[PDB]
């Protein structure tokens, strides 16, 4: 039995024709206090997978260490560690899913919501979710926390079903993700303006973008709003 | 001295090979498999005439569809039978079905090599496991203390085994009736036994799909002994 | 379970135990014998939590019978009571304690004296001329304080016991379906069939 | 824990520790069991190199396992106590779970199983004891007599003997016991038992113990004078 | 305080015919008032012509299916590639569930297939392992909506022969695979209308002696 | 649930309903509440369905092991005590079982044992167990005599379950009848309350509270 | 491994004897003789100290005779250190019984349990047996006065008069000669001393080489008293019987 | 001589005699052959009987859908080791959703056998194994020895008279390695290979045992009338 202390908010993601995109802000909240601002919540595993984590940050750092160790262990006595026997996104996910469910079953969970995004060896897009309860699911778009309530509706307008994936380019997909991050900054009280974004493409590979900022914000209309009903000045 | 789980220079486990010698000293047990059933017969061999022979229990039920005969240090067989019965009933509890004869035998043979420095020595008893299931039909298995088991059409174990086995080689064919098999066990037992064969010093049993595993009465066996003597005199 | 009584007189110990077994709003049985013979001259009645009672009684019975076979000798009522007390005294600090109260009636053959011991589930032992467990005592103790004499006969003790059962049948809320009465004396244990 | 495999096979296929345990039984004082038409009698030898003994308190050779079953033995005395204790505990445990006393066959099977376990367990030696177990099943009047030995094998006997010079008394019983007509009464059964011990014992004074078991938990041990009367009667018929 | 259980919604349905059996389930996965996935299958081919679904808390559901699939694998290894009969599977699943009697799998389990006489079979389980063979069973969030409809249309309950004064019951008969799929589709469209956790898609698994076939149909996405 | 079993001149009658509930949701109308342990032993089930089903099948495995080991069919007393000792080990853990072990043996004769999940074990001639036990008692007790015929005893058992099925909301479905003799148990059919109630009402003239 | 150095203490010889038990008995046969004699009104325990030195403190010494409880005592023959391990166990066992049943432990029950401990060391554990033989002298209300002996095998027997340790063969013959059943304590005292005096390996039996104890009902009315004799009391009883 | 009492003792020349005696048990075992191309991997095994009344001891065991082995020596030890492999393959599937690499399978068997050669009380395994499999890097063939030594090969053979088949495969190397997309021909080559180890006995219908795994072929075993094609 736990309670989360230092926490990270939404992680959002979606599939597009040639790969997957995933994003998360760089904030480590301490309750209502916006304590830490240099926190990276997207963790790449190899050159074909990115694990996005929300929830407790101490538990996130533990999971970082596990993935780091997984890469080391896979390299042992493995001549094809950088080729056919490299770590796939599906292997990394199933490992985490196993751990998450085992920890909930011992009544001592890792207080997290996790999205594993990547591309398989055969080119197939991989995107799957897992949380503290060991619950797993997959969808063209996936999001955690407030992202589930606000990002998913926006991302589903681009990719509503499977057949919409080939019709969606990386330009269109990234635009939707960046827009969703802006909306979350408007509306989530535990979000920050600074965020990271990662693209895993079957052709161009892994592209990791740091120190992005929410921009093109609409605030001007605020000057016209006066009082809460009857006030005129 | 020397380790219990030591290999000889020829590549055999000393203790397993020595336990095989103990089994050769044991009383004879014979099994024959047919398409109408499997017959199991044993030599009781009472050490003294005051001993009540009906208390000598060398043929044993494992389940309704599986029976067992033994030879060697028969006291060692008690925990093997206990395990076999539990394995059979447990499988019925987990799967609502009868357990395959081969799977039962394999479970018993897993105990065999669980000795060393687990129990202190191998078993000094060999088992003949007979039964029926829907998949492979009527079956006979010879389970050794080496952990190995062979399926047999017919098999003899104990002191008169090599002589009885040679006789079974000639007599067995694929069209034997159950009655023919019963007489054949009695015939071969009478040959290798020291004392003269009768209903009190020898015991028969069988397993059929319809009636399951049955140990024969001394009255029923006595008639089969009389039927056997008459047929040999008739030519 | 509910009503168990005990009276020690001049030459015997008399135990009375209710026959009812109730669960919920149903009397499941009206002929239940809430007692076990521990040895030829020692009898134990019991009352308390369902299941625990019989499980405890039979466990004690097995241990005393084991002792008897081992030593070819009968333990004194005092010795048996001390053994029972210790078992309950262990139990009360266990993960799940036995919730069982007992009376032990015995005839000591070496002393030629009847003996009655009252032991509760905590392991609280007392030797008494008369005893009861549960709500029964709230009626019977005051009654026996008045009518009991130490030199009474077995017949006088049974009449004294009838007086207790009558009072309980008048003032107790629950129907306990009468009692089974047993006598312990120099000749052993016997049951009164017409009570 | 001490793990050594003490009981092991030899090249010829023998377990010497089990066989040497039989030698301990052969050294022990003679014990005999004879079952009649309505009873079983257990006879036991007591060696007379021990005078100044206190027979009140000295452990008796025949032990009650329950009110309806008895156990005598030959071999190491200290070893026998361990088997008797375990048997007595199992007897009470059976009554507790099955709500019925043990059969003589069941009790024997248990004691034999304990003996067998000590032949293939690490760190232990076999029991240097063979037992004769006798009694009557609950609500049954058919007499029961069983024998066990260190290896763990057990079997039923019309009459049997164990211990030193047991081969001599077994020889006697083999010609004097008729299967078609067992000792019809208690007196006949005790006499045949005493006769058989008189082939081996020495004097019929304080050397022979006799215990008679009858149906429905009816077990009694004979005194010196009672046994001495059988000894006196047998010798007078012998001079012929 | 940490709560180890959750509710992932959805509903499942099993019907048995003469020489076939279907096991249907919606593809929607939810938590509270949010949709997690519009297509997340929860009806699985487990081998040996056995289909299985464990609806309720998805983490426990996946764990169970995973363990049973593994149980089938080891049954082959230990018993000479013998086919695991539907009745034997059912008993095995009881022990899987009851093994966690004091920390249960929070699921309604249904399996379907053919019995050893070739006839259609459906078994249903409670969370702790009690089971029963039936012609008909609905499980999950909308079980209470669908089940009474099945009683009426599959087992002809409360239906009497016209003109017989309510004396002669409508006789029981097996339904064709065409008729059964009609009932499944109508059951799920009705459930989708009136239950918020049910919708998006319907996936049916049909089991005959020839193998396991699949059929998919769209459901309302609101 | 409603289950009963009573002893009489001609052996033992055992009768049960077939309903299973989860709160007010009627989950099944076709549950088998009698477990056939061997040709001479029966077990009834009331309370938690998984608990009863699991442990009474387990009981059957223990009884089979007894007759393999002892070459003799287990006594009703010993069979009931295996179950009662088992549930006593789990006392406090939350098992929910009200069972009746019914059967015939030579040494005992016809015997019934009540066994429940708080460890109570009682020998007796009549028992009713379950949420509708009181309704069954009312009819059974008021019509019970030792000298009932096999035909009348079967009907009284059937009629007592029907009484409870009618009044108790958590009992119903159908009636399963069993008769236990010296030769073993005999099944006397599944009787749907749907048809049985009206058939009994018409023929017997009872159930006048209901609109005919 | 370590198999190489294992003596195998708990095995049978080809003749069916326990090597270590037999060799432990051989050890005990060199220990100072101890005698127990049971009379109708009490029990005597007499024991010879092992070759004494003149600078040994005699009065504050205990080697042979030990108290188990108020009603039971033991005479020791063998390794003293081994005996004390067993004595403390026996003392504890007696108190466990008293705590459980509120009655003093019957003599045989105490003897059986101590003997069962010895038996265990001969059947399992791979340890050497205890090189000790006890003479138990005690009283209870069932059998009254009782004498027992136990040895490394764990076998125990009851006696009217018995000796352990050195020269038991000669000692037992002398006891068997002069013992009779109607004997009193004061007569048994004289027999015990006379027997040691003849079987001793020393030149002459003196007070400083002896330990002596009685268990009488010689207290006031129906109760038992244990008397462990002081040096001066042994000196007097030796003069009173005319040995010195 | 004095240094063969247990596995924990080295000889003066640095030999482990108990391990060598375990190796001797393999030489007494019936012959079994392993070979592979780029697409498929094949096991062929000569089964042995007690007599004409007995069955023929099964030599081949399935470990997963993509992996299995053949045995030579103590059969119960093969059952222990195969069971361990089954669990390890299964652990890889449940935890990582990953088919166990045939190379890792070999590393795991090596380490399990080794522990039994360095501790008091235990004994070495008395069996040799030929593991075939098809994984993400194509077809594989491994040879396990109970000393711990595991070796990857194109082809090999173990058991009595295994030198005949091992020589043949050494000659045929260039031919059979290029038998791609043709199962029956790769088996024919394996059947002809094991034939070089036969003396007085020939391959009959209940004597021969074949197993195959490959690109579009799960690990399957052929016995009885299913191998009559290859005689
Ligand atoms: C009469 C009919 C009612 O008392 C009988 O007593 C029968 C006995 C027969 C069936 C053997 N008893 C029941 O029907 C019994 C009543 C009951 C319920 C819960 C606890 C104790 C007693 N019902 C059950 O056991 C049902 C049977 C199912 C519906 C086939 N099972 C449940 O209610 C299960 C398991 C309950 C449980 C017990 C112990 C630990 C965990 C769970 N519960 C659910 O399925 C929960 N729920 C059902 C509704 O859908 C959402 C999930
Ligand atoms: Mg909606």
């Amino acid at each position: 039995t736990q309670q989360p202390i230092v926490t990270g908010t939404s992680v959002i993601s979606m599939k597009y024709d040639n790969g997957v995109i995933i994003a998360a802000d760089n904030l480590g909240s301490y309750g209502s206090l916006l304590r830490f601002n240099g926190v990276e919540r997207l963790i790449p595993v190899g050159d074909n997978t990115v694990v996005g984590i929300s929830g407790d940050i101490s538990d996130m750092q533990h999971i970082e260490r596990l993935l780091k160790d997984l890469v080391t262990e896979n390299a042992y006595d493995n001549p094809l560690a950088d080729a056919e026997e490299a770590l796939e996104p599906s292997y990394i996910f199933e490992y985490l899913a196993t751990v998450m469910y085992q920890r909930r079953s011992k009544m001592n969970p890792l207080w997290n919501a996790i999205i594993v995004a990547g591309v398989q060896s055969n080119g197939d897009q991989f995107l799957r979710y897992v949380n503290l309860l060991g619950v797993t699911y997959s969808s063209p778009t996936l999001a955690t926390g407030f992202g589930a309530h606000m990002a998913n509706p926006l991302l589903r307008k681009v990719v509503d079903r499977e057949s919409d994936i080939p019709k969606t380019t990386v330009q269109v997909a990234e635009e939707a993700i960046v827009n969703a991050m802006r909306v979350l900054y408007y509306r989530d009280a535990r979000s920050s303006r600074n965020f990271s974004l990662a693209i895993i493409d079957k052709n161009t590979g892994l592209t990791f973008k740091k120190n992005l900022q929410v921009e093109n914000m609409k605030w001007d209309f605020a000057k016209d709003i006066k009082g809460y009903g009857t006030q005129k000045i | 001295d020397r380790g219990v789980s030591t290999f000889s220079p020829e590549g055999r486990l000393f203790q397993v090979e020595y336990s095989l010698e103990a089994i050769k000293l044991g009383s004879t047990a014979i099994g024959i498999a047919t398409k109408e059933g499997v017959v199991l017969g044993v030599e009781k061999r009472a050490t003294s005439p005051l001993l009540e022979s009906d208390s000598i229990e060398k043929i044993v039920e494992i389940d309704r569809h599986i029976g067992c005969a033994m030879s060697g240090l028969t006291a060692d067989a008690r925990s093997m039978i206990e395990h076999a019965r539990t394995a059979a009933v447990t499988h019925n509890l987990y799967y609502d079905e009868d357990i395959n004869v081969e799977s039962l035998t394999q479970s018993v043979c897993d105990l065999a090599l669980r000795f060393g420095e687990l129990m202190s020595r191998p078993f000094g008893v060999a088992l003949l496991i007979a039964g029926h299931d829907a998949d492979d039909g009527y079956q006979l298995f010879h389970a050794e203390p080496s952990g190995t088991f062979y399926r047999y059409n017919a098999k003899a174990i104990g002191s008169g085994s090599e002589g009885a086995q040679a006789e079974l080689l000639n007599e067995w064919h694929s069209s034997l009736t159950l009655k023919e098999a019963e007489l054949l066990v009695l015939k071969i037992l009478k040959q290798v036994m020291e004392e003269k064969l009768d209903e009190n010093n020898a015991q028969l049993s069988c397993i059929t799909k319809q009636d399951g595993f049955k140990i024969y009465d001394n009255e029923k066996t006595a008639e089969l002994i009389k039927e056997l003597k008459e047929k040999e005199a008739a030519e | 379970m509910d009503i168990i009584l005990g009276i020690r007189v001049q030459d015997s110990v008399i135990l009375a135990s209710s026959k009812a077994v109730t669960r919920g709003i149903s009397v499941l049985k009206d002929s239940d014998d809430k007692t076990r013979q521990l040895s030829p001259h020692t009898l134990m009645s019991f009352a308390g939590e369902a299941g625990d009672t019989v499980q405890f009684a039979e466990y004690i019975q097995a241990n005393i019978q084991l002792y008897s076979i081992r030593e070819d000798y009968e333990l004194s009522p005092q010795a048996v009571s001390s053994f029972v007390r210790q078992e309950l005294a262990k139990s009360i600090r266990s993960r799940r304690p036995y919730q069982v109260n007992v009376l032990i009636g015995g005839y000591d053959k070496k002393k030629n004296k009847p003996e009655l011991y009252q032991i509760d589930y905590l392991g609280t032992k007392v030797e008494l001329p008369y005893g009861a467990h549960g709500y029964s005592g709230f009626y019977t103790f005051s009654l026996l304080d008045h009518h009991y004499r130490p030199d009474m006969t077995t017949e006088e003790g049974l009449d004294l016991l009838k007086l207790c059962v009558q009072e309980l049948e008048k003032r107790m809320p629950m129907d306990f379906k009468g009692v089974i009465v047993k006598i312990v004396d120099k000749d052993g244990i016997r049951q009164v069939d017409d009570f | 824990g001490y793990d050594r495999a003490l009981s092991i096979f030899s090249p010829d296929g023998h377990i010497f520790q089990v066989e040497y345990a039989l030698e301990a039984v052969k050294r022990g004082t003679c014990a005999v069991g004879v079952k009649g038409k309505n009873c079983v009698v257990l006879g036991c030898e007591r060696r007379s190199t021990l005078k100044l003994q206190d027979t009140r308190i000295t452990p008796s050779k025949v032990s009650k396992i329950d009110s309806h079953v008895v156990l005598s033995f030959s071999g190491l005395n200290a070893d026998s106590r361990i088997l008797i204790e375990k048997a007595r505990v199992e007897a009470q445990s059976h009554r507790l779970t099955l709500e019925d006393p043990v059969t003589v066959e069941y009790l024997t099977r248990y004691v034999a199983g304990v003996q067998q376990r000590y032949t293939q367990s690490g760190g232990v030696r076999p029991f240097g004891v063979s037992t004769l177990i006798a009694g009557f099943d609950p609500r049954d009047d058919e007499p029961k007599l069983y024998q066990t030995e260190p290896s763990g094998i057990y079997s039923s006997w019309s009459a049997q003997t164990i211990g030193r010079n047991s081969k001599t008394v077994r020889e006697f019983l083999e010609k004097n016991y008729d299967r078609k007509e067992p000792p019809a009464t208690v007196e006949e059964c005790v006499k045949l038992t005493v006769r058989s011990l008189l082939e081996v014992v020495q004097t019929g004074a304080k050397n022979i113990e006799i215990t008679v078991v009858k149906p429905d938990s009816d077990i009694v041990a004979l005194s010196s004078e009672e046994i001495n009367q059988y000894v006196t009667q047998i010798e007078q018929e012998k001079q012929e | 305080q940490f709560n180890p259980y959750g509710d992932n919604g959805g509903t499942i349905l099993g019907i048995a015919g003469e020489d076939f059996a279907v096991l249907a389930g919606d593809t929607r996965n939810i938590t509270d008032y949010s949709i997690n996935s519009r297509y997340e299958p929860k009806v699985f081919d487990c081998g040996d012509n056995i289909v299985m679904s464990a609806n309720g808390f998805a983490a426990d559901g996946d764990a169970l299916v995973k363990r049973f699939k593994n149980s089938v694998k080891w049954y082959h290894f230990d018993h000479n590639d013998k086919k695991l009969s539907i009745n034997s599977a059912a008993r095995n699943i009881q022990h899987l569930l009851y093994g966690k009697r004091f920390f249960p799998y929070y699921v309604h389990t249904i399996i379907a297939g053919l019995d050893e006489d070739g006839k259609g079979a459906v078994y249903s389980f409670d969370p702790v392992g009690s089971y029963e063979r039936e012609q008909c069973r609905a499980g999950g969030a909308a079980a209470s909506l669908i089940m009474p409809f099945l009683d009426n249309q599959v087992n002809f309950k409360n239906q009497y022969e016209p003109g017989t004064n309510g004396k002669v019951k409508k006789p029981l008969k097996y339904l064709s695979v065409e008729e059964v799929i009609k009932l499944v589709r109508d059951s799920f469209t009705s459930a989708t209308e009136r239950h918020i956790q049910v919708g998006d898609g319907l996936e049916i698994l049909i089991v005959t002696k020839d193998g396991v076939r699949k059929e998919f149909y769209e459901l309302k996405r609101d | 649930t409603t289950t009963l079993a009573f002893r009489f001149q001609g052996g033992i009658i055992v009768a049960v309903d077939s309903r299973a509930t989860a709160g007010n949701w009627v989950a099944s109308q076709t549950v088998k509440k009698v477990i056939e342990i061997n040709p001479f032993l029966l077990g009834t089930m009331a309370g938690g369905s998984a608990d009863c089903q699991f442990w009474e099948t387990w009981l059957g495995s223990q009884c089979r092991l007894h007759e393999l080991r002892e070459k003799e069919r287990i006594s009703v007393a010993a069979a009931s005590k295996i179950l009662s000792n088992l549930v006593y080990q789990y006392k406090g853990a939350g098992l929910s079982m009200g069972t009746m072990i019914c059967g015939y043996t030579r040494k005992e004769g016809p015997t019934i044992y009540y066994v429940d999940s708080d460890g109570t074990r009682l020998k007796g001639d009549i028992f009713c167990v379950g949420s509708g036990q009181t309704f069954a008692y009312g009819v059974l007790d008021s019509n019970y005599k030792w000298d009932l015929s096999v035909e009348d005893a079967l009907y009284l058992g059937k009629r007592s379950i029907l009484a409870a099925a009618h009044r108790d909301a958590y009992s119903g479905g159908s009636v399963n009848l069993y008769h236990v003799t010296e030769d073993g148990w005999i099944y006397h059919g599944n009787h749907d309350v749907g048809e049985l109630f009206w058939k009994v009402k018409e023929e017997e003239g009872s159930f006048n509270n209901v609109i005919g | 491994g370590s198999r190489r150095y294992d003596s195998r203490t708990t095995i049978f010889s080809p003749e069916g004897r326990l090597y270590q038990v037999e060799y432990a008995l051989e050890s005990i046969s060199h220990a100072g003789t101890a005698i127990g004699i049971m009379a109708s009104d009490g029990i005597v325990l007499a024991a010879e100290r092992k070759v004494t030195s003149t600078l040994l403190e005699q009065d504050t010494s205990t080697e042979k005779l030990y108290k188990l409880n108020d009603k039971i005592a033991v005479a020791v023959a063998g390794l003293t250190a081994d005996a004390e391990i067993l004595i403390n166990t026996a003392r504890i066992h007696a108190q466990n019984y008293l705590k459980t049943y509120n009655e003093d432990i019957p003599v045989e029950i105490l003897v059986r349990r101590l003997s069962d401990i010895k038996q265990g060391y001969t059947q399992h554990g791979g340890l050497r047996p205890f090189g000790v033989s006890f003479i138990y002298a005690g009283y209870d209300d069932r059998y009254g006065y009782q004498l027992y002996t136990s040895n490394p095998s764990g076998n125990y027997t009851g006696w009217k008069a018995i000796s352990v340790g050195a020269n038991t063969s000669a000692a037992q013959t002398l006891l068997q000669m002069d013992y009779k059943d109607d004997m009193k304590v004061d007569d048994a005292i004289e027999l015990a001393l006379k027997t040691l005096s003849k079987t001793t390996d020393s030149s002459a039996l003196t007070y400083d080489r002896l330990e002596f104890a009685t268990i009488r009902k010689g207290a006031n009315d129906g109760e038992v008293y244990q008397k462990i004799f002081k040096p001066q009391e042994i000196k007097d009883i030796l003069v009173k019987t005319g040995i010195t | 001589n004095n240094y063969d009492g247990d596995t924990v003792t080295f000889s003066p020349t640095g030999r482990l005699f108990q391990v060598e005696y375990a190796l001797e048990a393999i030489k007494q075992g019936s012959v079994t052959v392993g070979l592979r191309s780029n697409t498929h991997a094949v096991l062929v095994a000569l089964k042995r009987n007690a007599d004409e009344l007995s069955s023929y001891q099964k030599k081949i065991i399935k470990c997963d859908e993509h992996m299995g082995l053949s045995l030579a020596g103590l059969a119960p030890d093969a059952r222990v080791l195969s069971n361990y492999l089954r669990q390890q393959c299964n652990y890889s599937s449940l935890v990582f959703n990953r088919k166990l690499a045939v190379e890792r399978a070999g590393h795991l068997l090596c380490d399990k056998a080794q522990k039994n050669t360095q501790s008091y009380g235990g004994r070495p395994y008395g069996v040799g194994l030929l593991i075939i499999g098809y994984d993400k890097s194509g077809a594989h063939l491994l040879e396990f020895q109970p000393s711990g030594n595991v070796t990857e090969l194109y082809g090999t053979a173990i058991g009595a008279r295994s030198q005949g088949a091992k020589t043949y495969l050494e000659r045929t190397l260039d031919t059979f390695i290029k038998i791609d997309g043709n199962p029956d021909e790769l088996i024919k080559a394996g059947v002809e290979a094991i034939s070089q180890s036969l003396r007085d006995e020939s391959l009959t219908v209940d004597n021969l045992s074949i197993a195959i795994v490959g690109k579009d072929t799960p690990f399957t075993i052929y016995d009885g009338e299913a191998v009559a094609k290859y005689i």
